[PDB]
């Protein structure tokens, strides 16, 4: 989370690995979700951060 | 009609108070804050009230 299929930084791209090339998914469709729903804190890289219930 | 209802918030507007939480654990000042949640239907149907209009 955090770069386009293009190497480069952005706030709004998520590197989701398909088939063999990388593509790129909007960030604003991401869940983290335990039964109830997470409040994502802040995405970078491979981790994200949650404050589930 | 319900204009007349409404009569009375002519002379009134919200305001920002504080909350202690928004969802992330944090000092807000939020234009909504709940003040008293008012429970007191034997059946169940909650009251709530915030600073907003």
């Amino acid at each position: 989370i955090g770069i386009d299929k293009s190497d480069n930084h952005d706030y709004t791209k998520i590197r989701y690995a398909d088939g063999h090339a990388i593509e790129n998914a909007v960030r604003s469709s991401l869940k983290v979700a335990t039964s109830g729903d997470c409040f994502v804190h802040g995405t970078m890289g491979h981790f994200i951060l949650a404050k589930c219930p | 009609s319900v204009s007349q209802h409404f009569n009375v918030y002519k002379a009134t507007r919200p305001y920002i108070a504080y909350c202690a939480d928004c969802g992330a654990g944090h000092s807000c000042h939020s234009p909504v804050a709940i003040e008293a949640v008012r429970s007191e239907a034997t059946d169940g149907m909650l009251k709530i009230q915030f600073s907003a209009q």
